């Protein structure tokens, strides 16, 4: 797995690969790792499929009830907090590396990392999953302050394409989502639509 | 496995069951566990089957060379010691052998117990194998040096029989031998099923 | 292995309008035989028997606790339990111990108390049931028993031919297993009678 | 821990007649839950009078049979005659024991004619324990095959039945039945049964289909 | 075990083999691995046999309770939730690997469910020791919006692949076809394996077995 | 290590190094053995006589074991070596057979030791 | 080798009428890392024989070195005898078995393909010295994914043409790209016929990802 | 324990 | 290490047990009694792990006595044996298993004499004779050889003495003395100790 | 450790970080991991310091003697082969990840990887060491066919700077060397000379 | 498990050893001898692992006899004890260590009587008395209590009998019979076996 | 088990 | 393998 | 131990 999210002025971009593995068999080649927690709050999931699905279902429930009680859209920081609380409390029983990203009217576009262990930290952009090792350098060199939404999408698809190339544990299709005040725009980059970089033949 | 032997006035009785197993699977009910080293020397087999057969066959090879070099029968003491010294080099490598060397030589009836742990001892009576505890019970209660020949055959045969009854790993048939002064003879092979018909509280 | 500690073997076999269930008689502790008349097949009704091979303590506990449940069922309902319903009852009892099970694999043989239709099944040690139209086996010599049953069993056998077949499958199977035998017992279950026999059998 | 062994399956069987020997094996070669091939027999011709069946770890099956082939030619060169069935069995025992502390993981059954023209079977454990038998199963499904043979060839547990000599036809019907029954239950045994019949005329070969699942 | 499922133009086709093993021996040749969940939902089971039996029974039972209360046809998501939440709770100790398929008011749905409680919603899935064989057939030949007979051919081919290439799988092929209008529970669909015939006869006549003791106990 | 063939055949089938060893024996002091009815006696010539000699240290009759002894004639240094080799061997026989050696057994061993030194390189 | 380092995944092989084809991707994985993305895992042994290797790539390079030197040695004699595919397969069984028996295996599983005297040869050798022949072979994940497809075709039609065998191999290589997490979509195909040994590559399969929109 |  | 033996004749049960309490390389007591009186016609002979043996036996004992007091009559040997089993088996997979092996001997007015064998796993078996401990390995074949169901009590004491002599001869442990008791219609009788 | 080498037309560029660690103590901050094997053949060393030093000393000896015997400059492929032979034969007793790079008159500029296990493969460019994980993406996206020498130096310093930033096990100074027909040009990028990329602080 | 004991008086050494050869739960021989005659005035008593004990003892024995034959006179007890130690100690870190424990008893014309103790590690100690085996734990305090350096041989046999009685009473193993020998100026004498 |  |  |  490789997952990624980027902040822009007005929203966020999230991305993931689509590979689920047992050992080195691919149990799902078109996995959807970007799961909706509310109208405009997504999590990207890495680690145990069972753990991240169960945790995401539980936070979705917690947040939905909270949101009806307050009669307001939920804060992205509140979704991240609920993830953090459950991932920290059950850190010895869970294997989950989470990125929470979305939009709310109070703080706009936000990205939070909740890595294994259950710390929480807000970031301009975040990457996670096994494949993320292979793109630290790339994203450190490419990231620019003030990127537009389209630039964030391109940056995300590039980074994931590179990770997917090298990580055996990542692969398949790239799933992207953009979240802003106006709503959620999802898409799939597959086959020739995935950014290409030559193998360096002699 | 159950085997036994004993010395008495009229030589040495040697008896064995005929069962072989791989774990709880009964591999054979027809194994000859008494080995004919020469016409006046028997060896018995309990433990690993390949280990016993191989080393006792090698004992036999060696006793025959000895006889050709020295122009006389090897003694029961010397033969048992050849076997002890052969297996000693292999202690702790996993050989599993428990044998009795039975004969008649210039010192009279002879009987040594020899095993893969390194033991070599002379004695009046022995039982060896998974069933030996059951055979010692009946053998010990019926044994005497002044047993008449047919009584001695009955005792050996019953002791093995009783071992086959209690011990899962013994059975098949009881095979009985007698080492006399002019060589050993094969006295009987009786199936345990036929012996059960016969016996005898 | 826990299941080889006491040894033992049971099988059951289906015939025309009749069933057979059989068991070795040995009670032993590893190599040592303790006793040669140990009960492994227990009545659960006039035409319905359960045979239990495995750890001897649990052979007895399962039989006894099943009886507890069965007696209550029959007093409470109108009636004698059906074969299929006994299976489900046993299944339920064993699966309660899913994470620390009884070490026994029962076989059931009987006739339906109204139809008199033949029934046989077996269950694994956590209660997976398994109904068949021919035969079931259970115990330390299961492969031996499978060999005998797959080669001898035929459909629609009468009580005398069913008796010979189950007896030959048992005797020859257990004669290749160190820790099963010391006798074989056979029950033939018919509409109008129960025939119980001990066989001439090797005692080694 | 690299392990130098792996179980590749296979069931073998030999029957001695009055004037014949049968050696039979299934043709499936397995590893784990997979089939390597459906056509890998376990019988090997040693002489005009002697056939050997081998199962277990296939690496050792191959190596051991090539050693035996070499030892038979060496014997013939030193002594100017082919090895007898009995001599092969005695030799194989020593070869197996030479690896007592790193065994050939192989189950061997030799079937052939002896010096009087009569059927002879010798059966082995992996470190060379052996004896002569009238009939013997070995390998994966041996516990399934052996009891029926004890019953039907040895006449065990049967009362009031004439202990007649074993005809080739009946020996043959038995061999097919036990393998078909084993094929129902042992997951390793299947695909095809290969039967070698050794007589004074030589060695002929029957093959019958088994379940492919 | 080989189990498998496919979404076709008008429904689901589920498939399974019929072998059950105790170690490397076949305990049952004709065991039923496609379980009733509700009249419009079935579930194939692989893994620990008792666990797949008791897990599908319990969930079916709770859905009957549920649908008795709602007066409505149950949904596949509901079966999926119930199973996954239970399996998750038990942390993988319930060794049930499931292919859940059915048709509800929102159309045909197919899930795979794993012992630890993860699920995947997909148009084709396979589980069990023969699942890679079955999956190879699906990757080679699956198309979207297959007709019923195409889908049935493909699923039976996938199960066959497991049956013949996996020592864990064998005996018959069972199918279950579920659409808005129909439920076909096809047991057996195919019997590609048969026992060979017995060449010799061992009809042992009366008296062959020696008897020590006899008791006749007459009944009513 | 010295591998020269020392004892070799000469043209009329002689082994000259053995013959020459025999000539060393003939220059040695006389030794005599007689086998009685129930006794066996060994007698041997002078050595040197010599008043200043310690008689004890030069005896040419030597115990091999409790039940076997030997006298020799020839090179006394060579004899000492043979005697010690036999003494060692008498103890190995007792070890592996739990009987004393027969006289023939130990004669046979000394003889084959001598034979070896007529057919081995460097000696 | 006790612990493999850079490793290769499946090798496929199938007989056709007049030859043998084998396939292998061009990837040396270092654990899950796809480290060396342009390596050949196929060897022309001589004119009649080719070899493909799964497992530790450094051990394969050693076998190439040894086996390449053996064919040269033989060619030097110019005596009209050449190692047949079957003989190469035998040699390989012995070498693997021998290394296994010293508790120091060469960490490979191999497919030998050949054509000599009108007959197609296809044979398998593993790191323990397990060896056999068969009409189709597949190592690694190919045993689970590729071989069921190969054997299903070969049952309906035992005798395949060259282009039939080639299309079947491409189909299998697609499946492996879809389901083996250590595979790569850049492979070679090697064919032996009357005319010798050709190695083609780099090749790629077409892939379909329609199912990404069928989260059903 | 039986498996499927 | 502990030896128990029971021999059941037509109208009695004869039992014996060693009298050693051992710890490491020493005997700490040579007049140890391993028999527990449950009722007027029932003995329970108990060996096994320290603590467990007395705690188990005495708990059964007090419960069997309590039954007499609640009901005015005693449990049968068979009922006491099954009561003992139920407890052992119920405790087997608990936090408090008991590592004990037992014989239960008794006489019932209606069923006659009975001997019961129970191991720590709680398998219960009725037997004409039986033994526990390593010593059983040397003595069970002696019982198989000479026992008959009609054996008189004079001759059962002789058979017992052969078994105890076999332990003197052949067993590696020093078990010099044994408790002997017999149960019949008139209750539990103490016979003289068998000593060496 | 992070190590890297790049081929250009006429030569090679090699680079390494300068960090030697025991656990997480830095035993040498200014390590020189680019060692000369001949006049125009270098190896870049990763893994065990003892192992790679001993192996490099042994190959230097082997190659120097070979070169005097033939009376010609050594081939780069021959240096790589000697490394391969020793690293493969002693793979169970060595922990060494090597890049061999240099120039010879026959084949020009060449880069060979001999990773752990002791395979050998020629490459346009190579990276190795713990830190190399963090730059696969970057070098995959940046590498262009036909780069000049100065471009190869820039590419190398960038990649190593990025790895050094993220890998705790890499760091210190960047050491570079360029090898061509004309000789060997060595340099150190230290402090402010090391390429800089902003930590992504929050808007 | 094996018992050795030695008591040295002013002009003799008294030694004894048990006569049991055990295997698992059974005694296999009751007339076992654990004493080896090295020379006319030296006994070596050897116990320990099967195989090792005899192989070691007999190798020493043959070498001590060989010395007599090479030289015409015997090794002293002290020299034989140090010879035995050298071998054991040399073999200790080899491929072929010997797990044996020993006493060496002897009489020398000039140094008088001597008793030597050696464990399997090959520590060698001279002692006025000593014992090996578990039985030593019960008997060494009995020797400390009653031994004096002037003890006569009549009284040393009595002291020995108290030790062997203590083993009958208190030791958990069945050691019913013992070999007894004494060494003085006139060689090695067999005294009657001490039996129970 | 199953990971992403 | 086998035992006696 | 000490690495690069
Ligand atoms: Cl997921
Ligand atoms: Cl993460
Ligand atoms: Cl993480
Ligand atoms: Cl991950
Ligand atoms: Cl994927
Ligand atoms: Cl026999
Ligand atoms: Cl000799
Ligand atoms: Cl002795
Ligand atoms: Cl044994
Ligand atoms: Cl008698
Ligand atoms: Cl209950
Ligand atoms: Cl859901
Ligand atoms: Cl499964
Ligand atoms: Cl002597
Ligand atoms: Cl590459
Ligand atoms: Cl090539
Ligand atoms: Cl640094
Ligand atoms: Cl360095
Ligand atoms: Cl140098
Ligand atoms: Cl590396
Ligand atoms: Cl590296
Ligand atoms: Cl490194
Ligand atoms: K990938
Ligand atoms: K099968
Ligand atoms: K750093
Ligand atoms: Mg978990
Ligand atoms: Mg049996
Ligand atoms: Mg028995
Ligand atoms: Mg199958
Ligand atoms: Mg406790
Ligand atoms: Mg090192
Ligand atoms: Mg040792």
């Amino acid at each position: 797995t490789t997952i990624m999210a980027v902040q822009f002025d007005g929203g966020v971009v999230l991305g993931a690969d689509s590979r689920t593995t047992t050992g080195s068999y691919i149990a799902n080649r078109v996995t959807d790792k970007l799961t909706p927690i509310h109208d405009r709050i997504f999590c990207c999931r890495s680690g145990s499929a069972a753990d991240t699905q169960a945790v995401a279902d539980a936070v979705t429930y917690q947040l939905g009830f909270h949101s009806i009680e307050l009669n307001e859209p939920p804060l992205v920081h509140t979704a991240a907090s609920l993830f953090k609380e459950m991932c920290y409390r059950y850190r010895e029983d869970l294997m989950a590396g989470i990125i929470i990203a979305g939009w709310d009217p109070q703080e706009g576009g936000q990205v939070y990392s909740v890595p294994m262990g259950g710390m929480m930290v807000r970031q301009s952009f975040a990457i996670g999953g096994s494949g993320s090792s292979y793109i630290y350098g790339y994203v450190d060199a490419t990231y620019r302050e003030g990127m537009t939404k389209e630039e964030c999408l391109q940056f995300t698809a590039n980074a994931l394409a590179l990770a997917m190339e090298r990580d055996g544990s990542s692969g398949g299709v790239i799933r992207l989502a953009a979240i802003a005040e106006s709503g959620v725009e999802r898409q799939v980059l597959l086959g020739d639509q995935i950014p290409k970089f030559a193998v360096a033949t002699l | 496995t159950t085997t036994l032997a004993f010395k008495f006035r009229h030589g040495v009785i040697v008896a064995a069951d005929s069962r072989a197993t791989a774990g709880a699977y009964i591999a054979s009910q027809t194994v000859k566990k008494v080995i004919e080293i020469n016409p006046y020397l028997l060896g018995t087999m309990a433990g690993g089957a390949a280990d016993c057969s191989f080393w006792e066959r090698l004992l036999a090879r060696q006793c025959r060379i000895y006889e050709l070099r020295n122009k006389e029968r090897i003694s029961v003491a010397a033969a048992s010691k050849l076997l002890a010294n052969m297996v000693y080099q292999y202690k702790g490598m996993g050989l599993s052998m428990g044998t009795m060397i039975c004969g008649w030589d210039k010192r009279g009836p002879g009987l040594y117990y020899v095993d893969s742990e390194g033991n070599r001892i002379s004695g009046a009576t022995f039982s060896v194998g998974s069933g030996s505890v059951y055979a010692y019970g009946v053998m010990d209660r019926g044994y005497s040096y002044d047993l008449e020949v047919e009584q001695a055959y009955d005792l050996a045969r019953r002791a093995i029989y009783q071992a086959t009854y209690r011990d899962a790993y013994s059975g098949g048939a009881v095979n009985l031998y007698h080492v006399r002064e002019d060589g050993w003879i094969r006295v009987s092979s009786d199936n345990v099923a036929d012996l059960h018909e016969k016996y005898s509280g | 292995s826990i299941m080889s500690y006491n040894g033992g073997a049971v099988m059951a076999m289906k015939g025309k309008n009749c069933v057979a269930i059989a068991a070795d008689r040995r009670f032993g502790i590893q190599a040592q035989m303790v006793t040669t008349d140990f009960q492994k097949i227990f009545p659960m009704g006039d035409r319905l028997y359960i045979g239990l091979a495995g750890l001897a303590t649990d052979v007895q506990t399962v039989a006894q606790r099943l009886k507890f449940r069965l007696n209550l069922y029959e007093l409470k309902e109108g009636r004698q339990i059906k074969p299929y319903t006994l299976m489900s009852m046993v299944a339920n009892l064993l699966y309660e111990k899913r994470f620390g099970p009884y070490y026994t694999e029962p076989v059931i043989a009987g006739l339906d108390p109204k139809t008199f239709k033949p029934f046989i099944c077996s269950l694994d040690l956590i209660g997976c049931p398994m109904v068949t139209d021919d035969f079931v086996v259970s115990g330390t010599c299961a492969e031996q028993m499978y060999g005998m049953c797959e080669s001898l069993w035929e459909p629609n056998m009468d009580p005398d031919h069913l008796f010979e077949t189950i007896s030959q499958a048992m005797l020859n199977a257990v004669d290749r297993d160190a820790v099963s035998g010391m006798g074989v017992i056979v029950h033939i279950i018919e509409k109008d009678k129960i025939t119980t026999r001990t066989l001439k059998a090797r005692m080694d | 821990r690299f392990s130098p062994y792996v179980f590749n399956g296979g069931t073998i069987l030999a029957i001695a007649g009055e004037d014949f020997a049968i050696v039979a094996s299934d043709t499936r070669l397995s590893e784990g839950f997979s089939i390597h091939t459906r056509d890998s027999p376990k019988c090997y011709k040693l002489t005009d009078k002697t056939v050997i069946g081998c199962s277990g770890f296939h690496g050792d099956c191959l190596t051991l049979t090539k050693i035996i082939e070499a030892r038979l030619k060496m014997y013939k060169h030193s002594n100017n005659k082919a090895m007898t069935t009995g001599a092969i069995a005695a030799m194989l025992s020593t070869i197996l024991y030479s690896r007592r502390f790193f065994p050939y993981y192989v189950y061997n059954i030799i079937g052939g004619l002896d010096e009087e023209g009569k059927g002879a079977v010798y059966s082995f454990d992996p470190v060379g324990s052996y004896q002569r038998d009238s009939f013997k199963a070995g390998g994966s499904a041996s516990a399934m095959l052996q009891p029926l043979l004890d019953n039907q060839v040895g006449f065990k547990n049967m009362q009031n039945v004439e202990h007649v000599p074993l005809s080739l036809d009946r020996a043959m019907r038995l061999v097919k039945d036990v393998f078909i029954s084993a094929a129902e239950r042992d997951v390793y045994t299947g695909d095809a049964l290969r039967i070698c019949i050794v007589t004074k005329e030589g060695i002929r070969e029957e093959t019958v289909s088994l379940r492919k699942d | 075990t080989t189990i498998a499922g496919v979404v076709y133009k008008d429904g689901i086709v589920l498939g399974a083999d019929t072998r059950a093993t105790e170690g490397m021996v076949v305990a049952d040749k004709n065991c039923s691995k496609i379980h009733f969940i509700s009249p419009n939902i079935y579930c194939c089971g692989a893994g620990t046999a008792a666990d797949t039996d008791m897990t599908t029974q319990l969930i079916s039972s709770n859905l009957e309770l549920h649908s008795l209360s709602t007066g409505r046809l149950p949904r596949v998501v509901t079966a999926n939730r119930m199973l996954k939440q239970m399996l998750f709770r038990y942390q993988g100790y319930i060794g049930a690997a499931l292919v859940l398929g059915g048709v509800d008011v929102t159309g045909p749905h197919l899930y795979s469910i794993y012992p630890h409680g993860s699920t995947d919603k997909l148009p084709y899935v396979t589980m069990g020791s023969g699942s890679l064989a079955a999956m190879a057939v699906f990757e080679d030949k699956f198309r979207p919006d297959m007709e019923e007979e195409e889908a049935k051919n493909l699923v039976s081919e996938a199960i066959a692949a497991g049956i013949f290439n996996d020592l864990g799988s064998g005996s018959n092929i069972d199918l279950c076809v579920i659409s808005k209008n129909k439920l076909d529970f096809l047991r057996p669909y195919t019997v590609p394996n048969k026992k060979g015939t017995r060449l010799g006869r061992y009809r042992c006549e009366k008296g062959t077995t020696a008897v020590l003791t006899e008791k006749i106990t007459p009944l009513e | 290590s010295y591998d020269r063939a020392i004892t070799v055949f000469s043209p009329d089938g002689h082994l000259f190094q053995v013959e020459y060893a025999q000539e060393a024996v003939k220059k040695g002091s006389t030794a005599v053995g007689v086998r009685g009815r129930d006794i066996v006696v060994l007698g041997v010539e002078k050595k040197s006589v010599a008043k200043l000699q310690d008689e004890r240290t030069v005896r040419k009759i030597c115990a091999l074991d409790d039940n076997v002894c030997m006298a020799f004639a020839g090179l006394t240094a060579d004899a000492r070596i043979v005697i010690n080799r036999a003494r060692v061997e008498c103890q190995s026989h007792r070890l592996t057979v739990e009987d004393p050696v027969t006289v023939e057994y130990i004669t046979r061993y000394i003889a084959s030791l001598k034979q070896r030194y007529t057919q081995s390189n460097g000696r | 080798t006790q612990n493999p380092m850079v490793t290769g995944t499946s090798v496929l092989g199938v007989k056709f009428e007049g030859g043998v084809v084998i396939a292998a991707d061009m990837l040396g994985s270092y654990g899950s890392l796809a480290r060396f993305r342009n390596i050949s895992r196929i060897m022309r042994v001589n004119n009649s024989t080719m070899l493909g290797a799964s497992g530790d790539y450094a051990d394969f390079q050693y076998l190439k070195q040894v086996l390449g030197q053996m064919v040269i040695d033989e060619e030097l004699l110019g005596d009209g005898h050449s190692y047949s595919p079957r003989a190469i397969h035998s040699w390989l069984t012995r070498a693997m078995y021998s290394r296994r028996s010293k508790m120091n295996p060469l960490w490979n599983t191999m497919v030998i393909g050949g054509y000599a005297d009108g007959e197609s040869f296809l044979g398998y050798v593993d790191m323990l010295g397990v060896a056999y022949e068969a009409p189709s072979l597949a190592t690694g994940y190919g045993a689970y994914l590729a071989q069921p497809l190969l054997r299903e075709v070969l049952e309906k039609q035992p005798v395949l043409s060259q282009t039939e065998a080639r299309d079947l191999v491409e189909r299998c290589m697609r499946v492996l790209y879809y389901r083996d997490a250590r595979s790569y979509n850049r492979f070679q195909i090697a064919t032996v016929t009357e005319k010798g040994v050709e190695i083609e590559g780099p090749l790629s399969t077409e892939t379909n990802w329609d199912i990404a929109h069928m989260i059903s | 324990i039986i498996t499927x | 290490m502990e030896y128990l033996i029971g021999i059941q004749g037509p109208d009695y049960v004869l039992v014996a047990s060693d009298r050693v309490a051992a710890s490491n390389i020493v005997q700490m007591k040579d007049d140890h009694d391993k028999m527990f009186k449950m009722s007027e016609k029932i003995l329970l002979l108990c060996v096994g792990e320290a603590g467990d043996t007395v705690q188990f036996a005495e708990y059964i004992q007090k419960n069997v006595q309590l039954y007499k007091m609640r009901n005015g009559y005693e449990l049968s040997p068979t009922a006491a044996a099954n009561f003992t089993r139920r407890n052992l088996a119920d405790c087997l997979r608990s936090r408090t298993p008991y590592h004990v092996n037992l014989l239960l001997a008794g006489y019932d007015e209606h069923e006659g004499p009975a001997l019961y064998y129970m191991d720590y796993l709680a398998a219960l078996a009725k037997a004409p004779f039986a033994a526990h401990g390593y010593g059983a390995f040397l003595t069970l074949s002696i019982l198989d050889r000479y026992y008959t169901p009609t054996i008189s009590r004079e001759r059962a004491v002789e058979l017992l003495r052969k078994c105890l002599e076999e332990l003197q001869k052949r067993f590696i442990l020093n078990l010099p003395t044994f408790s002997v008791r017999i149960i019949d219609k008139n209750g539990i009788h103490d016979l003289d100790n068998i000593s060496f």
